[PDB]
């Protein structure tokens, strides 16, 4: 009966992790009927690709095997673990290229994905010589060996070196559609870390010093967490299946030109007009420093010569038409900032 | 008004090292110089060195410059005066004083009491 | 070649009407706004005017509003300053410089070139040469070790006034103080050098003063009392 | 129970272990007996 | 109506030293500062513009700095061409310059007290109906010397006027005369004329003094 519970739990847990990720894949498809070839879109349907990869060649074997006593078939034999392996270095490589991919939308303006399939792949042909004939065995020390080798590719070095991407990608974000995807990133990275740290714990532990179910159960259940995290993040597949201190730099020299603009305007004379003005080029000029840059400092360099113009009014006691030049300042905004303020849509 | 405490050390060989230190009290010093000065047995009072303000610097003899180096610690109202290489013709009394104007003119109107500093 | 060449400065009353130009090459004035900067002797800098001669007004300090007046000739390639009721205050070496126009590094490169400085004078003084007054040591003037001589040149107007010692031999200790305006409008300079003790080197010594707007040359003998 | 069969365990894994003795990767699941965690421990049970 | 405020108006330092001179601008400006190196009878000449860029010809050791309304200017190692006076502008808008008060790099020497003499005034002048009085300071290695005039004791003030020279080419010393000016009348009124000098160099007030 127990056997028949391990049964039922393996093929509950194949159930979850095949139909979330071939469901998250349908509403990827279903969006590309609008031409929806969006970088997020490649990178998350890969990875639901890999825990379809886990959960047929981690669960079937393990199902195959539990019933009658072993996973009977040598070339498959042997092939089922370089399958796995496969999907076991996915299973944080597609994680890896996510993020790297956050760091570049922040960054200068597919490939990483077909980088991490490649690292899947040829970091799993060793299973091609390790595992083999009954049943297969991984003789040959070695324990250790392909044990330290496993728990760093899988875990640990793809851990950290995404910890440190993802400091890059606060590091871009620190100096918000980009900010939303790196938290829905991070979330699967958190559940990986968290699905996959006592695995390979205990078997680095019995590796230099000599019940893996639960955990290989807890481990597999990442790849059915995954794909949910991520339809709870993005709105298109939701919907299918039913930087910043610049910018913060930016707001407040704009504030500050509005203030001086609200000067202006109730202005008596052409003193108060200059004394705005003069605050008006020293914010303009410091926010045509600031990045949301071509286009930018050009609106910026209108901005800065219509304050000119109505100085220039304004010096001959020109008050009125000092004040129409600054009014123009308002259609030279609304005609540039607004598209720089759009900018906070992707921080 | 203001005081001015002074202690060096006793008789020291011609060598390395020798700290002398003063220190004012009942008026701070971070916005006055003070000066060391120099009297052998037989002889006048010799200008030693002065330390200024902020961002002056400190000036010293040329007896002394290259040898003796003087810092202030306004937090103490304390000057130092650290004597390297010393030699037996350094062997006098040694006094600090406070120049009353900020403009750096040399008004020293304060020395308080000098320390014996001997060389064998 | 870029430069602003500034002429028409000199010696007027406190009346004014003196006009300074400021030639201009390499960069045209109709490209570069133009300021005239203000140093007076002894004093830092301070800004007195600009005009842009092609596409604007013309502003002024505050100190010479209603006084001075700033005119280009974008022909000519040059600016001029007009200055009315000038004051004594006023004399000073002016600089005419550049100023580049919004946007691009040009208006970032402020005063990129200052030409050379025109010297404004204002006074009512008239041309006058300088008397000259040795002050000899007297016998307890540091005598015994090395004494000074000393020499006073004493009201003349203008001020490029030459002193030497001993038609210029004695070059040892010499010490020619600049010259400094008196109340009554005339500069008054003194000029020093050190000689042996024993009553100066048993030498008497010569203080020659020349005085070019007046065509003075005096020497003076200095012998110790 | 020396004389239990083998099978690794189901669950792909690398834990050491020794058997009636010879060294063996353990999946670390679904064993039986005939599974030690040193080879001088076999040794004495068994051989 | 901006300001700009530099405290180091006097900086002693040797060659080689790296120095630092400040200016602070009285308003929230953008970059809009610039620095000036001018010496004596010639026009400043551009060294650093937008705060923080070094003017094209300038030696590479020169180097700006902005923080917020503080701009510093520093020059890494100094050689004897940079013993110059040092200005500081606010350049937001044509009306707008404004200049800081200068600042002078002096060099940094020892310390050594001037030699003070003190002159009558000439019977030539005397007969001219004035009488100057000339006291002297040779080679005061700093340039702080203060001259107090004393007419039989009593302290003089407004009949003074001094002038000092600048840094000798050679020795790096300066000179100060100071001279006291009275009428004909005025000099024969008084027997005893002296001059006091007071530097740092001096641990008591130096006094020369001569009989009318």
């Amino acid at each position: 009966l127990l056997a028949r519970a391990e049964l039922a739990l393996l093929s509950i847990v194949f159930v979850a992790v095949a139909l979330s990720n071939g469901l998250v894949l349908a509403a990827l498809a279903r969006r590309g009927r609008r031409g929806h070839w969006a970088p997020i879109h490649v990178f998350i349907g890969h990875l639901c690709l890999a825990d379809l990869a886990v959960a047929l060649f981690q669960v079937l074997p393990q199902l195959a095997w539990k019933a009658t006593d072993r996973f009977r078939g040598d070339a498959l034999c042997r092939a089922v673990k370089y399958l796995q392996m496969v999907g076991m270095y996915a299973s944080s490589y597609m994680i890896l290229a996510m993020t790297l991919d956050r760091h570049r939308a922040i960054c200068r303006p597919n490939r990483p994905v077909l980088v991490a399939w490649a690292f899947s792949l040829l970091l799993s042909l060793p299973q091609l010589f390790i595992f083999a004939q009954t049943d297969c065995w991984a003789c040959f020390w070695g324990r250790r060996t392909y044990v330290t080798w496993i728990a760093l590719m899988v875990f640990v070095a793809p851990t950290l070196g995404i910890a440190a991407c993802q400091v890059l990608i606060f590091r871009e974000i620190h100096a918000a559609a980009v900010a939303k995807t790196v938290r829905m990133t991070l979330v699967i990275v958190v559940v990986y870390v968290l699905c996959w740290a006592p695995f390979f714990l205990v078997q680095l532990w019995a590796a230099w010093d000599p019940p893996f179910v639960l955990l290989m159960l807890l481990a597999s259940l990442n790849s059915c967490t995954n794909p949910w995290i991520y339809a709870s993040f993005s709105s298109s597949v939701s919907s299918e299946l039913r930087a910043r201190r610049q910018l913060a730099d930016l707001e407040d020299n704009w504030e500050t030109l509005n203030d001086n603009l609200k000067v202006i305007e109730k202005a008596d004379n052409a003193a108060q007009v200059k004394d705005a003005l003069t605050k008006m080029r020293a914010a303009a000029l410091d926010a045509q420093k600031a990045t949301p840059m071509k286009d930018f400092r050009h609106g910026f360099d209108i901005l800065v010569g219509q304050i000119d113009d109505a100085l220039k009014l304004a010096n001959e006691g020109k008050v009125k038409e000092a004040q129409a030049a600054a009014e123009q300042l308002k259609t030279t905004r609304n005609a540039y900032i607004q598209k720089y303020l759009r900018a906070r849509s992707t921080l | 008004q203001v005081q001015l405490q002074e202690s060096g050390g006793g008789l020291v060989q011609p060598g390395g090292s020798l700290r002398l230190s003063c220190a004012a009290s009942g008026r701070t010093i971070s916005r006055y110089a003070m000066s060391w000065f120099r009297q052998a047995p037989g002889k006048e009072r010799e200008f030693v060195a002065v330390a200024r303000r902020s961002g002056d610097g400190a000036f010293y003899a040329d007896s002394v410059q290259g040898r003796f180096t003087v810092s202030r610690d306004d937090a103490k109202n304390t000057v130092y005066l650290q004597m390297n290489s010393l030699k037996p013709e350094d062997t006098a009394v040694y006094y600090c004083a406070i120049d009353s104007d900020t403009f750096y003119s040399g008004s020293y109107d304060y020395w308080g009491q000098g320390t014996q500093v001997t060389v064998s | 070649e870029v430069q602003l060449v500034e002429s028409g400065g000199g010696l007027v009353q406190p009346g004014g009407s003196l006009r300074l130009s400021c030639a201009a090459s390499g960069f045209n004035v109709v490209d570069f706004s133009l300021h005239w900067v203000r140093q007076a002797p002894g004093k830092g800098l301070e800004w007195v005017a600009y005009i842009s001669s092609s596409s604007g007004s013309t502003s002024y300090a505050d100190s010479v509003k209603g006084r001075f007046t700033i005119s280009a000739d974008t022909s000519k390639n040059t600016a001029y300053l007009q200055m009315n009721s000038l004051r004594a205050e006023d004399t000073a070496v002016y600089y005419c410089a550049r100023w580049g126009y919004w946007p691009g590094e040009p208006w970032w490169k402020a005063f990129d070139y200052w030409g050379q400085g025109t010297l404004v004078t204002v006074s009512s003084a008239s041309t006058k040469g300088p008397s000259v007054f040795p002050l000899a040591p007297s016998s307890k003037s540091t005598s015994g070790g090395t004494a000074a001589l000393g020499c006073l040149v004493k009201d003349y107007f203008p001020e490029p006034v030459t002193v030497s010692w001993n038609s210029g031999a004695l070059t040892s200790g010499v010490h020619t103080f600049p010259a400094v305006l008196q109340s009554s409008g005339l500069y008054s300079l003194s000029s020093v050098v050190t000689v042996p003790s024993s009553s100066l080197g048993t030498q008497t010594y010569i203080c020659n003063v020349n005085h070019k707007p007046s065509n003075t040359k005096v020497d003076k003998k200095v012998e110790p009392k | 129970f020396c004389n239990l069969p083998v099978k690794p365990g189901p669950c792909n894994g690398f834990f050491s272990a020794f058997y009636y003795c010879h060294s063996f990767t353990y999946g670390g699941c679904a064993g039986n007996a005939n599974r030690f965690s040193t080879i001088e421990k076999c040794r004495r049970t068994c051989v | 109506d901006i300001q700009m405020t530099q405290s180091p108006s006097s900086l002693s330092a040797s060659v080689g030293d790296r120095v630092t001179i400040t200016c602070r601008a009285s308003q929230s400006v953008s970059s809009a500062v610039a620095w000036y190196q001018q010496k004596p009878g010639k026009a400043p000449k551009l060294l650093i513009y937008s705060a923080s860029s070094l003017y094209s010809g300038v030696p590479s050791r020169f180097s700006g700095s902005r923080s917020g309304t503080d701009f510093t200017l520093t020059i890494s190692s100094l050689q004897p061409e940079d013993f110059a006076t040092y200005y500081c502008q606010q350049y937001l808008y044509y009306s707008l310059v404004t200049f800081g008060q200068g600042t002078k790099v002096e060099i940094k020497r020892t310390v050594a007290a001037p030699s003070v003499f003190i002159f009558p005034p000439s019977d030539e002048q005397l007969k001219s109906g004035t009488a100057s009085v000339v006291c002297l300071l040779n080679n005061f290695y700093p340039r702080e010397a203060k001259v107090q005039w004393k007419v039989d004791n009593a302290l003089q003030s407004g009949n003074s006027q001094e002038s000092v020279t600048e840094q000798d080419s050679k020795d790096s010393t300066y000179s100060l005369s100071s001279t006291l000016t009275l009428s004909k009348a005025d000099y024969e009124k008084h027997k005893v004329y002296a001059c006091e000098v007071t530097h740092q160099g001096l641990s008591s007030p130096v006094t020369k003094s001569f009989n009318r």
